[PDB]
RNA sequence: CUCCGCCGGCACCUUAUGAGAAAUCAAAGUCUUUGGGUUCCGGGGGGAGUAUGGUCGCAAGGCUGAAACUUAAAGGAAUUGA
């Protein structure tokens, strides 16, 4: 019956985004932190939102996470993605192709070509 | 091409798939004209050996029958 | 079960509607050829080529994408050069383009030539 | 089209499909017009291109691709 | 005011078109009725029919009013709008906007002798919607529009002065009947006449012409 | 003598398995299938692949404002490939699921009026093909031997199921465009390594 | 309205197909229209397989299986839930 | 037994650029842009496949087959609800 609704879920993601490093694992510190980054109208709702920022930040601290875009996480996925090996692993030293592939190469006029050999 | 693939009459110009062929046996080195789709058992007149076997398609040559289309 | 010049003209319309480059007409005849000459001199088809392996014979036509419809009027009426006008209106898209081909004792020709030469005849088809 | 006085009376002479000669009308939103760039020499581009129009009929058929290929095979 | 959201609406707002025919030439879809209402100055709308349709609900039946609006200037442009909404006035408002978006060009011809202003449809043309089919035949100058009330209204907005009409099917379904006339008038540019046989000279579209502005 | 640009390309495409078609051949794709193997898998004519890349390149370069071209991939293999391809031509990259309505719906937050659309596979990227058919948007697609070629203007015959093939094609395509624009001089040395385009599995 | 394209049975090129008797009610239905399941069952459910292999004198006796081909009419097939009313869209799945 | 091709069959699947009131249909497509050939047959719903005459049959019945009168709908496909 304690399914967290949209407001608690949406605010919880959004509040982490603006303030990630400033948060922690303590529910009560998170309750207090949440107190001075927003204006709310009920303390029951505050604990619900702080309740959905506390363990959510375990699963963030554990692994990746949905729509919430963490800068320290999202830069470093990009930084590691913009990567190349010590040279092109697509190498053309040995291209072993079937006869009917060579037949195509012949039809193109390229029966003799670097590194192509029948099997 | 593919005109050799289309049906005998569906070709641009009709042409028969069949042909005529010269067959030599071993017991009589004579030369015999036969039809690729014979329908008749043909014995070379010399040695009297049977030379073709009719079926629902091309005539069947047997053991010892070299042939050449002509 | 054949009545040609329907098979020929319907093949061209079906080829044209799809947008093909050439059409093949398996049975051909002098009547069918004379109809294509009339179409061609008026500008609705390109050239075409007869095939003689022997037989009725085949013809391949090259289409230029600007024939809209061509039909045969089987049950070929007799057509005085006086009711040309009534068959013109019923069967043609307007009074500006389109031709009715009529076979007449001065040859196969379109209804325009028929008026100039003052001959009636028997209707074969039309194109536009 | 032309008045027999001289004036031209159509508004909007339409485009025609370059593959089938069909008229391309005002609401044929599947129709496309392609500009194929001309490469000339060192550098390999200036603002010269060839324009072809394709009917929405041709693209729906699937032979849009084959028509462009067979249309781009023209030499000049 | 406007604040356009499409490339074409933007280009129209800077004042870089004169008429709908540049848009018609390249078959751009018109998604903002502001475009047509500046380009066609003398555009006249009209409600022909207001129809109530109903769906059954456990509580009862919820009526809805569907409006048919014909718009157009009487020199070659018409549009047709239909829209169903809970209130008649708002049904018509949506109908006007849908009609103006649908404006199409209508070509004309002469009956026999290409003299003066073109007055009829050029040639025989037919359109079909549902079971109803409408035929239009060229007529000698000054035959009037001999047609039923519904198609006659559409043709006066199209600027056609004379035409012979026929019909088939259930013309009493005014929805299909008005719409099939619009199909008939739409496709009068569909017909490849000998006078259109010449190779077409292409021009860059607006999305390629005003690239730098975009 | 040495190898021409075409031959270095054929060598690279032949290294990326781009020639390997699937088991079926669509009747529209048959004009490129060179032959069929005893295994039954067709072989794509790498010769024809090259000019379609050139044909695609001439269409791309005549687009004066690249931000007005869109490139897409439904499958996960083409994600990194098309993202980098856009980074280098200036195009607009839309990777992942396509929001239905982004070309037709003018009030949608995501919305566009592209002049050209490049798709990784018509079979998996069907929805943008269907949408471009409503907006006079021409289409460029990499078509395998069984890609349905409806509403596809330029279909490059090529393997579009492979990790190496997809990235190889886009790298090879992006090269040809940059040459025509002049940002890269004559002389095939383009120091952007081809492995950049193949995606990385985390 | 024509609910199905096959008419409810597999019959092409044929004129007449011999009927069969429903297992449940013995209503006659043609062999190509009946619901035909080949049932492969055990003489005993796994509740009583060990305490019947404890009694087999000869080691290695595998318990035989009852083989049957059971026929049903449409009403008996529906009522027993061997086949269900499917959606219009799912009516066309033959797997 | 495996692969490829042709011809002729019973069908099936996917799709319109097609048609249709639609369900659907690759034949129910190539129809107001209406003409390949030919046979049978319908003209709102009932009365009625009835009466009567003929004719075929052992019979049961078959084939041919009205009218008086009556009536605003009957009917088809699909939609929302119940
Ligand atoms: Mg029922
Ligand atoms: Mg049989
Ligand atoms: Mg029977
Ligand atoms: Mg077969
Ligand atoms: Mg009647
Ligand atoms: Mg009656
Ligand atoms: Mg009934
Ligand atoms: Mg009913
Ligand atoms: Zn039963």
């Amino acid at each position: 019956g304690r399914v967290r609704t949209k407001t608690v879920k949406k605010t919880s993601r959004q509040v982490i985004e603006k303030y990630y490093s400033r948060m922690t694992l303590d529910f009560h510190t998170n309750k207090k932190v949440l107190e001075e980054v927003s204006i709310l109208q009920s303390k029951r709702l505050r604990n619900k939102v702080a309740g959905f920022t506390t363990h959510l930040m375990r699963r963030i601290q554990r692994g990746p996470v949905r729509g919430i875009s963490l800068k320290l996480q999202e830069e470093e996925r990009e930084r590691r993605m913009d990567f190349v090996p010590e040279k092109s692993a697509l190498e053309v030293d040995e291209i072993r192709v079937d006869k009917e592939t060579m037949d195509m190469l012949a039809f193109l006029g390229m029966a003799d070509l670097p590194g192509v050999e029948r099997a | 091409e593919l005109e050799k693939l289309k049906h005998k009459k569906k070709r641009l110009v009709q042409s028969p798939n069949s042909f005529f062929m010269d067959v030599k046996c071993q017991g009589c080195f004579n030369i015999t004209t036969v039809f690729s789709h014979s329908q008749t058992v043909v014995v070379c007149p010399g040695c009297q050996t049977v030379l073709c076997q009719p079926t629902g398609g091309k005539a069947r040559l047997t053991e010892g029958c070299s042939f050449r289309r002509k | 079960g054949r009545r040609i010049l329907n098979d020929a003209l319907r093949t061209m319309v079906n080829a044209e509607r799809r947008g093909k480059a050439t059409a093949q007409l398996q049975p051909i005849s002098g009547v069918m050829i004379s109809f294509l000459n009339i179409m061609k001199h008026r500008g609705y088809i390109k050239n075409f080529e007869v095939f003689d392996p022997h037989r009725v014979g085949k013809i391949t036509v090259e289409l230029q994408g600007r024939i809209k419809d061509c039909k045969a009027l089987t049950y070929r009426q007799d057509l005085r050069a006086t009711e040309i006008e009534k068959y013109r209106t019923r069967m043609l898209p307007t009074r500006q383009w389109g031709y009715v081909v009529v076979t007449t004792p001065n040859g196969v020709l379109d209804h325009e030539e028929a008026i100039r030469q003052n001959v009636g005849g028997q209707v074969l088809g039309y194109f536009h | 089209m032309q008045n027999e006085v001289g004036d031209m009376v159509d508004l909007y002479v339409p485009r025609k499909c370059s593959a089938t000669n069909r008229i391309i009308t005002a609401k044929d939103h599947a129709s496309v017009q392609i500009n194929i760039g001309h490469v000339d020499e060192n550098g390999l581009y200036d603002g010269r291109f060839t324009t072809f129009a394709l009917s929405g009929f041709v693209r729906a058929q699937g032979d849009a691709d084959g028509s462009l290929d067979r249309l781009w095979q023209k030499r000049k | 005011k406007w604040v356009p959201v499409t490339k074409l609406g933007r280009l129209v707002k800077e004042g870089r078109f004169t008429k709908m025919e540049e848009i018609y030439l390249h078959s751009l879809p018109v998604k903002e009725h502001q475009i047509v209402e500046t380009l066609c100055p003398g555009l006249k709308d009209e409600v022909m029919k207001i129809t109530p349709v109903q769906k059954q609900t456990r509580a009862g039946q919820r009526t809805r009013f569907k409006a048919f609006v014909v718009v157009g200037d009487s020199n070659g442009h018409v549009g047709l709008g239909v829209k169903c909404a809970k209130e008649v006035a708002t049904a018509i408002r949506g109908a006007i906007i849908l009609a103006k978006l649908s404006i199409v060009p209508v070509r004309r011809g002469y009956w026999g002798n290409k003299i003066g202003l073109p007055h009829t449809v050029p040639c025989k043309v037919t359109g079909k919607c549902g079971s109803v089919t409408v035929r239009m035949v060229p007529a000698p100058r000054g035959s009037g529009i001999v047609a039923a009330r519904v198609p006659k209204k559409v043709l006066q907005f199209a600027g056609i002065d004379d035409v012979f009409t026929s019909s088939r099917g259930s013309t009493k379904t005014l929805g299909n009947f008005v719409k099939a006339t619009f199909d008939c008038l739409m496709k009068t540019y569909g017909f490849l006449t000998p006078d259109f046989w010449r190779e077409t000279t292409f021009t860059k579209a607006p999305y390629q012409e005003f690239t730098d502005i975009l | 003598r040495a190898l021409s640009q075409k031959e270095q390309d054929i060598q690279m495409m032949l290294a990326a398995d781009v020639h390997l078609g699937t088991k079926n051949c669509d009747f529209q794709m048959e004009r490129y299938a060179y032959k069929r193997r005893s295994d039954g898998i067709y072989i794509i004519n790498l010769g024809k692949t090259w000019e379609k890349l050139q044909l695609a390149a001439r269409v791309i370069v005549a687009i004066e404002n690249p931000q007005d071209i869109i490139v897409q991939s439904a499958r996960p293999y083409g994600q990194r490939a098309v993202l980098k391809f856009a980074q280098h031509t200036g195009a607009n990259a839309i990777a992942g699921r396509h929001t239905p309505g982004t070309f037709t719906n003018q009030m949608q937050t995501s919305f566009s009026e592209p002049r050209l659309l490049i798709l990784t596979d018509p079979r998996t990227d069907h929805q943008p093909i269907k949408e471009s058919a409503l907006g006079n948007i021409p289409t460029i697609a990499f078509c395998d031997t069984d890609s349905p070629m409806r509403y596809v203007d330029i279909g490059i015959p090529a393997n579009n199921k492979g990790r190496n093939s997809i990235g190889c094609l886009y790298w090879l395509l992006a090269r040809m465009v940059l040459q025509m624009r002049g940002t890269i001089l004559p002389g095939h040395k383009w120091d952007v390594m081809v492995d950049l385009f193949f995606y990385r599995d985390p | 309205t024509f609910k199905r394209r096959n008419g409810g049975r597999n019959k092409h090129g044929r004129g007449h197909v011999k009927y069969i008797r429903c297992s449940n009610c013995a209503k006659c239905c043609p062999k190509d229209k009946a619901i035909k399941r080949f049932l492969v069952r055990n003489i005993v459910e796994q509740a009583a397989v060990r305490d019947v292999q404890e009694a087999c004198v000869h080691d290695g006796y595998v318990l035989p299986k009852l083989y049957a081909k059971v026929h049903h009419c449409v009403s008996c097939a529906i009522h027993a839930h061997i086949v269900r009313v499917r959606s219009r869209e799912n009516r066309r799945n033959r797997e």
